[PDB]
């Protein structure tokens, strides 16, 4: 009745197509983000190799710029478009104001794009939610989340995608100032959280870190194996 | 049956029913008649007075679309006023380009084509107005034209539009307009309008008349009130 | 509405009992009943091949062309098979009632959209109501058998010269046996169909509206 | 398993040949035969007083065996085979049309709709003809019940009239049944002949090869 | 169904039923037009029906002049007919402007017909519910007769009719061409009038019909006067 | 269902069914036959007229796009003319750019691109016509078909229109690659002779040939001479 | 009721059903195959058109060359395929004009996939009902095989098949393909094997398949279509090997 | 289907006879029936003012307060009215069948569009079927009168103490007279409505799909 | 949380249903079609003149102004009934099996990709229709005995009325015709079941179809 067009409000004022896009996000692979004191760690599950596929082509985590990166859960093609648009906006902002982009600026831009696609019929919402991580000029860690609706919110730590409810409950339990004390502890926290919802530990998680003034580093599979081994042993 | 919803559509039996539905619009209107005689063309309208509050000389259905032509309308007054603006624009453009007053046949053809544009496209409805146009020029002579919502245009020695079209047409038919002169034709127009007016259904009317002819030196104008009063008294007397 | 603590306790008790009983039924009772009815139809009595084995004597004195009828028993085979079947049909009707109530209590607040989950709930409700009507039909025909056979034997005794009533009594018994084996087959099929549909759509049944949204509001 | 398809295809080929022969010869011939029976003098009688059959029941101031109307019985005896035949042919063509229904597919549902319409008229004809078959059966029971009521109550006058009126009504119904069976044969032939292309070949042999 | 009610969508049999309805719209008018070609002349005749006495008989006409040497007769909706006539006049004048010579009758028909095609392919607008028949003299080919229809078919003809009695009229004309001996101007006009009068049963008077002609001697399209029409009519009755 | 009416809607099972309906519109069109001989290619179609009143010279179903290319159609006559004008224009654009006659393969690619261009937009309908585009380029014959879908195929010989399946079977029975066009025209008229349901005459058919000389429509006298056999 | 229309409405449970219906279309298409080897990469396809009266005038019906350094094979609607290949060639030549270097394979695939995503998102146009495999050599990552779908989503595959019986092709390739051990000859033999398995015809005709190989020779990529004699030899060798394997048992 | 020459002749003669009979019924028989029903309505017997006049004499002995039944005849008036009306009823049913099959034969081949003609045909045959079912209901009531009066008379004779059964018998006769008069009126109305519908929509009925 | 026993039990039931469906579809249907064709060829079903199957009724005709002996049922029609009745019950059983097999093949309810589900419901309504017709045939078989017994009892009680005797003979005739029609439509029903299931088998067994590329 009222779920076929984005423009039409429902009785009780629910816009339902954007809700359906938010539901589409839930289908996607899990992603998790956590703010350490000097690190921001972004972890994403890997669906499966399929044994005849090249892993390099598929990468959920991406770097918008030197100081900002994102991970997504939702439609992969839409994510690719949004990533490219945010990258060109990053370089354009540097061009315009001779300064590097702030994490809140880029998440605002991505949210504005998603909002622009929601408002008008003849265009469908981007079926993605994103986890944007970066370090600002002051050096404070920043974690933001975006959704198809176009609202953005800072999170100390969060998850998106399938099993987001379970892993975020686990993270609400586990997260504390103590865990954020160590960079290795932050990485281990996100690894344990993804382990809460994933078939196998090392094979099916792709993880990355950003340090205070370093570029994004996708942790090697051997490093992830070492960290899960340390996590597994402690239990 | 979804054939009648749009004017782009055709009925399976070859009928565009939206246009006919728009033709039914004018029949809601109060009657209006125009008669052509040797000297010129006389127009008359039965303007029903909906309320005492409304000012006299308001809701005018007789428009001047150029100095030498006048327009009388039946159907939706909004569409009619818009069509009058279109006709005035066409006449002004004709004067500006070709350097002289527009021939009535050509003006009728252009406004009729503008009307006919709307019957084709789905986005926009047909006009809800049927209107008569009349002019006198020493070269062309007296000319009376009527345009339906379809965009059909024809020349009428006498014409009627609106609710009482058929009765008005027989009354006009028994007139011999060709020999007659305008100052008599105003009286007979008043007679016909008073006849066709239904006192029971329609509470009251104020006769609105105009003419164009040699007596005006070829300018359409509203009737002088003395002549209006004379014609109205004659119509009331003849009504019995 | 204002509720006492005792009222809330009573309602929550009914709710938790219904949920746990539905879980127990579909996970445990349904497989057990499926195999029980399966072995029962595999039983030799239900698979009688020669129907003249089923027909039982009616001691109506045939009228010689020109004294009284002794006690005319019911068909032992058919009544024993009926004694087996009747618990099963009544049990299935009870369990379908339980499933209906479980799904209905799981129906959420009425809402403008996200009604696909409640649509699934309505579809499975349509199916369970259909099997409910079917088992009610079974329950009435089992009584129709007794009433019809009694009327038939009464007619045969009253009009001895008519043999068509005697043939009718035998035919009622045979048709009853056929109906009973089809019945146990249908009961097993209904248990299995309930299991399949509920197990397949349990996620939307238990949680129709779904997980909480990001709350753009 | 291809052997099952082979046997079923043999059955469907037999059905196609039988249905084609049915339309070609049997339906026209039966239309001719049934109009011939219609125009026969027996079916159209000027006065139903002649149709009236005697009731030997006594009249008040144990009855002799009352008899069926021989007129009605002979007319029914010739009618009933026609009803059975038309029902059989209708079942044949109905089964044939059902077998010709193609695999369900999203596109080109025209041709399936043609079969659906023809199937609808076949269903209607089936209903009416089964009603005729029921009517023939109930006539005898009604007449018997009426004469038994008359015997139980000799004084009641209108039970005699009920018996006579049942006979007359059955006569008129018989001629109407003959008319309707004729028209059923004709309309079935007409519809199937007109729509035969789509009925036999709903989807059509054409393949676009957009792929 | 729903396969009608939009021109764009094709039927499952690929027929585009809407244009076929536009063809019916021509017959809805209740008038007929006939065109027949001759060795040195081409003529167009059509019924002229005045519903009311008050109507000026001069104004009502289905015969229009696209250019000095081409004439047309329109059958169908009066408004669509007038619009197509205006488009034809514009096309003819634009052809003269661009290419320096008078448009051929065949090319005029082709232009109008392909316009009708763009109508029958685009969604929002509807095919004009009218039929055109063009007559002119081409120096190379002699007389010509052509017809546009709402679909975009523009074929040329020896003789044709349009309107309600089209099938009867073309049956009549088909017999006459089959017994082909010739057609001079008088016989051409007589054939046209006899066809129309026979199919309608009208037994016309001069007011009821309007005729237009082109001739190699006088190439300009002219609409004959009531006196000329009566002259032809009386000749028909006498023989 | 809704898939039937829309042109930008894939049906379940992934069919653009309006295009299939346009192909059905093509199938209703009159028979047309194309046979690629070694030294030429013949295009033939029936030009059956409703009445004697029709003037055959007025319109032609076989049209030249260029000196060395010509084509024939089965389907909607107006759509045929829209695309024949567009094809002539495309060929002239090629000649302006490259100052060489356009290759037949390139022309069929371009007109098929046009036909595809029409299918995408909802406001328009597909062209309810298919074409057989024949040409002689680089001392080689060519025959192509272009469907309403916007797809094109290269046929040694093929038929469109009514009874196209039966005509294609007759052709594959009768077709030999070694055929000269003198024989191929005979085979083509026979292929049409399968499907007329009338007594063919010089007027009732239109046929054209391509060769090293170029495309031409052989006259009524020529087709009478060939029909005499 | 119906949330499958207009390609711009997320259905409940958040699925775009028009693109899924388009993905259904490619399954009908003729099977296409691509295998990656250490020395080269090949494309093999089944010429579904097997009408007797068809001419093989073109370079290939399914295989297209997009650039000096890459090629593609297409499964899906042929008209949309033609459009996509034209767009691909223009994209590659635009990159060559701008940077005066050959287009990277992944970049070209990504650009066309961006187009295909765009057609999904905006209302009027339908999604492209096409899936096509890309093969190319680039200096950065060497030989590469890529697959794309109507959704606009692409991936890198060592070996994959699209079209009819793609699942059977992938199942056969999974067991047979040796990672890091293939050569172009062995990959050709594997291609013949999986094509024979998938294709309904008992004997691969050698006119019912088209095989093309991409190799780097003398510092320049060469894209070659194996001629009918070469593929005839290949099917003869496969038949002999399979029969000998049969003969032993 | 292969059509034999004799089969083609048979189908052609059926179609010819049906169309001829349809024209004859519409233009010659139908107005004659309308005038016949008019004069029958004008007859005095069918416009009896006082229904108590046709109250029949029911002679059954009043029981003496605290012997045998003679022959009880039926009401001659209502029996005569039945004798008049019943032929007209069955005649209308027959002609309805004729019109139905005539329309069905005029229905054309199924095609996707230009279906407004077949829609008109379906509407007309729907009305004709409605007329037929009302006519069949009249036949049912005519049959019911005899059985109901017999039941009532038998009940009154069996139970002479209860006078309400005698009152019921008289009521049955009165209701029968009213129903029969209404039958004549609505038979005329049905004939006229059939003429009106068919004559008004004849062009589309005979030629639904345009030309 | 299924037990291992529970999962094994439902698994064996599903597999047995599938095997029984395949066996019925590909073996039982052809065999029954040819067997019912043989029955139709048999002379008993092909009796031409129904006066032959008329059975004598020995109720004493009353003299114009004592107890009827054992009056037998008609041997021919009761034997034909003995032939046809097992086949009717068998068809009802097999159609129930087909219904169960289809219902187990019905997938999880999801929006979109519902054409396979629609095919499943369409074939399901067809098999339900034949179920209705065969149970109706069973009811006719059952009612024949009761109605003929009432008819013959009435004829005996009222010897004067011969309409009841004619009714007994007419009931026998109608029963024979109905039995022949029953056998014919049983053959037709088996063939129609095979046709619909075989034609739409791919969607019936796999409604949603092959797993997609998974845009997610």
């Amino acid at each position: 009745s009222y779920d076929r067009a984005i423009t039409v409000f429902s009785p009780d004022g629910h816009l339902f197509q954007v809700e359906y896009a938010q539901e589409a996000v839930k289908k996607g692979s899990t992603a998790v983000g956590v703010r350490g004191r000097d690190i921001v760690v972004l972890g994403v599950e890997k669906k499966s190799v399929a044994k005849l596929q090249d892993e390099r082509t598929v990468r959920k985590i991406c770097a918008l710029d030197d100081n900002v990166c994102m991970a997504f859960a939702g439609l992969t093609a839409d994510a690719r478009i949004v990533i490219n648009r945010a990258r060109v906006e990053c370089q354009s902002h540097r061009l315009t104001v001779e300064d590097p982009v702030t994490v809140e600026y880029i998440t605002r831009y991505i949210a504005s794009l998603k909002q622009r696609y929601t408002q008008s019929n003849g265009r469908r919402p981007f079926g993605i939610s994103a986890l944007i991580v970066g370090f600002d000029f002051d050096g404070t860690p920043r974690l933001y989340q975006t959704d198809p609706s176009g609202t953005y919110h800072a999170w100390k730590a969060n998850a998106i995608g399938r099993g987001a409810k379970s892993v975020r409950e686990f993270l609400e339990k586990n997260y504390t100032d103590e865990a954020i004390e160590t960079d290795d502890l932050t990485i281990k926290l996100v690894i344990k959280a993804l382990l809460e919802v994933v078939q196998s530990g090392g094979k099916n998680i792709e993880l990355a870190v950003m340090r205070r003034d370093q570029s994004l580093k996708i942790l090697n599979p051997e490093e992830i194996e070492k960290y899960v081994a340390e996590i597994e042993k402690e239990k | 049956t979804g054939y009648d919803l749009s004017a782009s559509t055709f009925s399976p039996d070859g009928r565009v029913f939206q246009v006919e539905y728009a033709m039914k619009a004018v029949e809601n209107s109060s009657t209006a008649i125009g008669i052509r005689c040797k000297d010129g063309v006389v127009f008359g309208v039965e303007k029903l007075v909906l309320s005492k509050l409304y000012e006299e000389g308001s809701n005018k259905r007789l428009f001047n679309v150029d100095r030498h032509v006048g327009m009388a309308v039946a159907g939706l007054l909004a569409d009619a006023r818009s069509l009058a603006d279109i006709a005035r624009e066409e006449a002004s453009n004709f004067r500006s380009n070709f350097g002289y007053n527009i021939p009535l046949k050509h003006l009728a053809d252009r406004v009729a084509m503008y009307v006919h544009a709307y019957t084709l496209y789905s986005a926009v409805r047909p006009f809800g107005c049927s209107f008569m146009l009349g002019s006198y020029s020493v070269n062309d002579g007296a000319q009376l034209y009527m345009i339906d919502p379809s965009g059909v245009s024809y020349g009428y020695w006498g014409c009627a539009i609106g609710k009482a079209r058929q009765a008005a047409k027989t009354e006009i038919e028994k007139l011999q307009m060709k020999e007659m002169t305008c100052r008599d034709i105003v009286k007979e127009v008043a007679k016909i309008i008073y006849i066709v007016h239904d006192e029971v259904k329609d509470k009251a009317f104020e006769l609105e008349l105009s003419w164009v002819g040699e007596l005006t030196n070829g300018r359409h104008e509203i009737v002088p009130k003395d002549i209006r009063e004379e014609a109205e008294k004659y119509a009331k007397e003849s009504l019995k | 509405v204002r509720l006492s603590g005792e009222a809330r306790k009573q309602v929550e008790v009914f709710r938790q009992n219904l949920f746990q009983e539905a879980e127990e039924f579909l996970y445990r009772f349904l497989p057990q009943k499926i195999i029980y009815l399966n072995q029962l139809l595999q039983e030799d009595s239900l698979n009688v091949a020669d129907l003249t084995s089923l027909r039982a004597p009616l001691d109506i004195p045939i009228p010689d062309p020109p004294h009284k009828c002794g006690f005319l028993p019911g068909n032992e085979k058919v009544l024993s098979l009926l004694a087996l079947v009747k618990p099963e049909v009544w049990t299935l009707k009870e369990k379908c009632i339980l499933v209906i109530t479980w799904i209905q209590h799981l129906i959420p607040k009425i809402e403008d959209g996200n009604d696909f989950g409640v649509a699934i709930q309505e579809k499975v409700l349509e199916r369970v109501n259909a099997v409910k009507t079917k088992v009610e039909a079974f329950q009435t025909t089992i009584s129709k058998y007794f009433s019809e056979r009694g009327d038939a034997v009464a007619k045969a005794s009253k009009e001895t010269h008519v043999m068509d009533y005697r043939a009718l009594v035998h035919e009622r018994d045979e048709a009853a046996y056929g109906e009973l084996r089809a019945m146990v087959l249908d009961l097993r099929a209904f248990y299995a169909e309930l299991y399949h549909i509920i197990s397949s759509n349990l996620e939307k049944i238990v949680n129709p509206k779904g997980e909480e949204k990001p709350s753009m509001y | 398993q291809p052997e099952a398809q082979a046997k079923v295809d043999v059955f469907r080929e037999d059905l196609c040949t039988k249905t084609e022969n049915l339309l070609g010869s049997y339906f026209p011939k039966k239309i001719s035969e049934l109009d011939a029976f219609l125009k026969e003098p027996a079916l159209n009688e000027a006065n139903l007083s002649n149709l009236k059959a005697p009731l030997d029941i006594p009249v008040p101031d144990p009855c002799g065996p009352v008899n069926c109307n021989e007129k009605i019985v002979v007319l029914l005896q010739r009618l009933k085979p026609e009803i059975k035949d038309v029902i059989e042919q209708l079942n044949l063509v109905t089964t044939w049309l059902q077998l010709q229904i193609p695999r369900i597919e999203d596109g080109n549902n025209f041709g399936v709709a043609v079969q659906e319409k023809v199937f609808e008229l076949m269903t209607s004809l089936h209903t009416k003809l089964e009603g005729f078959h029921t009517q023939i059966s109930k006539y005898f029971s009604e007449r018997g019940d009426a004469v038994t009521k008359a015997a139980k109550q000799p004084h009641v006058g209108d039970y005699r009239q009920l018996v006579h009126e049942l006979d007359e009504a059955e006569y008129r119904d018989i001629r109407l049944m003959v008319m309707e069976i004729r028209n059923a044969y004709a309309v079935l032939y007409d519809i199937i002949l007109k729509n035969f292309e789509k009925l036999k070949k709903p989807r059509g042999e054409t393949k676009g090869m957009i792929y | 169904a729903g396969f009608d009610r939009h021109i764009t969508i094709f039927s499952p049999e690929g027929r585009l039923y809407q244009v076929e309805y536009a063809f019916k719209a021509i017959n809805q008018g209740g008038l007929t037009s006939v065109a027949v070609r001759g060795k040195d002349c081409a003529v167009i005749v059509t019924q002229k029906k005045v519903p009311d006495k008050l109507l000026d008989s001069s104004t009502v006409t289905h015969l229009f002049k696209i250019t000095e040497n081409i004439g047309c007769v329109m059958t169908g909706m009066t408004a669509d007919s007038r619009s197509q006539v205006q488009r034809a006049r514009y096309e003819a004048a634009n052809w003269k402007y661009k290419y320096g010579y008078e448009i051929p009758v065949d090319m005029l028909c082709k232009r109008i017909a392909d316009i009708s095609q763009v109508y029958t392919q685009n969604a929002e607008m509807r095919p004009l519910g009218c039929c055109m028949i063009l007559i002119g003299i081409d120096e190379e080919q002699g007389p010509q007769v052509y017809k546009c229809d709402p679909a975009g078919y523009y074929c040329g003809f020896k003789a044709t009719a349009a309107g309600v009695k089209q099938t009867e009229s073309t049956s009549f004309l088909e017999k006459k061409v089959k017994k082909k001996f010739d057609w001079t101007f008088e016989q051409t006009v007589e054939t046209a009038i006899t066809c129309l009068s026979t199919v309608l049963s009208i037994d016309f008077k001069p007011s009821e019909i309007e005729v237009g002609v082109v001739t190699v001697e006088n190439p300009k399209f002219r609409i004959l006067t009531e006196a000329e029409i009566d002259a032809h009519l009386v000749a028909l009755a006498e023989r | 269902r809704g898939y039937s009416f829309s042109l930008t809607t894939f049906s379940p099972s992934g069919k653009l069914v309006q295009i299939e309906y346009a192909l059905a519109a093509v199938a209703g069109g009159a028979p047309s036959v194309g046979i690629k001989a070694a030294n030429g290619v013949v295009l033939a179609t029936e030009k059956k007229q409703k009445s004697i009143l029709y003037d055959e010279r007025s319109v032609h179903k076989v049209e030249p796009i260029t000196k060395h290319i010509g084509l024939v159609y089965s389907g909607m006559g107006p759509d045929y003319r829209v695309l024949v004008h567009r094809a002539r224009k495309l060929a002239q654009q090629y000649y302006l750019v490259y100052q060489e006659p356009i290759p037949t393969a390139q022309l069929v690619q371009r007109v098929a691109s046009v036909m595809q261009e029409y299918t995408q937009s909802g406001g328009v309908r597909p062209f309810g016509v298919s074409l057989l585009i024949c040409g002689w380029n680089e001392g080689r014959p060519y025959l192509f078909q272009s469907d309403p879908s916007g797809a094109y195929f290269a046929w040694k010989a093929t038929a469109m229109g009514k009874n196209y399946v039966n005509g294609k079977t007759f052709l594959e029975k009768r077709y030999n690659e070694d055929l000269e066009l003198e024989d191929a025209i005979h085979t083509a008229i026979l292929t049409l002779k399968e499907s007329f349901e009338g007594q063919m005459t010089e007027d009732n058919i239109e046929v054209g040939i391509c060769n090293e000389a170029g495309f031409r429509r052989l006259t009524p006298t020529e087709v009478k001479d060939y029909l005499a056999a | 009721r119906r949330y499958d229309s207009r390609t711009t409405i997320f259905s409940p449970e958040g699925r775009l059903y028009q693109v899924e219906y388009a993905m259904e279309a490619i399954g009908h298409a003729g099977t296409c195959l691509g295998i990656l080897a250490n020395d080269g990469v090949l494309l093999a396809a089944e010429r579904r058109n097997i009408h007797k009266l068809l001419d093989e005038v073109f370079f290939s019906e399914k295989i297209y060359k997009l650039n000096e350094d890459m090629a593609c094979s297409v499964a899906g609607i042929t008209s949309d395929a033609n459009v996509l290949t034209n767009e691909l060639r223009l994209i590659a030549q635009r990159y060559l004009l701008q940077y005066q270097e050959p287009i990277p394979c992944e970049q070209l695939v990504t650009a066309l996939c961006d187009i295909k995503q765009a057609y999904t998102q905006f209302g009027g146009k339908r999604p492209f009902g096409v899936s096509l495999l890309y093969i190319g050599w680039d200096k950065h990552y060497g030989f590469q095989l890529y697959q794309s779908d109507p959704s606009g989503n692409y991936g890198g595959w060592k070996a994959t098949c699209i079209g009819n019986n793609s699942a059977a092709a992938v199942s056969m390739l999974k067991q047979d393909y040796k990672e890091g051990e293939m050569t172009l000859k062995s990959a050709l033999a594997l291609a013949i094997k999986v094509l024979n398995k998938t294709m309904d015809v008992s004997k691969l005709s050698a006119e019912k398949v088209e095989i093309a190989t991409l190799t780097r020779e003398n510092g320049k990529t060469v894209i070659r279509v194996l001629k009918q004699k070469e593929v005839e030899q290949l099917i003869k060798k496969h038949e002999e090997e399979e029969a000998k394997a049969e003969r032993e048992k």
